[PDB]
């Protein structure tokens, strides 16, 4: 593992200390604004469930994704920076997150 | 041990 944002991330966030995971998306925006999207668009998961939302606006994003040479225990990723809407599935009470659907 | 939604924390967010 290189030393960019996603290799250190992944590490210390638990991701890469016992496996390679393919991709990844960090979100760089307060915890409170990223639950907010819980009862913002409605739209229907790419599983056809129709507990997803997209965020009305954009949001800081940061893409992790293997590079082709990444092989455990050295993984490897390509570190890419953008503002998109998130698209994430809620549940439970209170309804927050708990998976990431995409971006958009 | 940690929730669905502590997860999606754990994983996605950087405040």
């Amino acid at each position: 593992s290189s030393s960019n944002y996603c290799n250190q991330m992944m590490k210390s966030r638990n991701l890469t200390k016992d496996r390679c995971k393919p991709v990844n998306t960090f979100v760089h925006e307060s915890l409170a604004d990223v639950q907010a999207v819980c009862s913002q668009k409605n739209v229907a998961c790419k599983n056809g469930q129709t507990n997803c939302y997209q965020s009305y606006s954009t949001m800081s994003i940061t893409d992790c994704r293997e590079t082709g040479s990444s092989k455990y225990p050295n993984c490897a990723y390509k570190t890419t920076q953008a503002n998109k809407h998130i698209i994430v599935a809620c549940e439970g009470n209170p309804y927050v997150p708990v998976h990431f659907d995409a971006s958009v | 041990k940690e929730t669905a939604a502590a997860k999606f924390e754990r994983q996605h967010v950087d405040s």
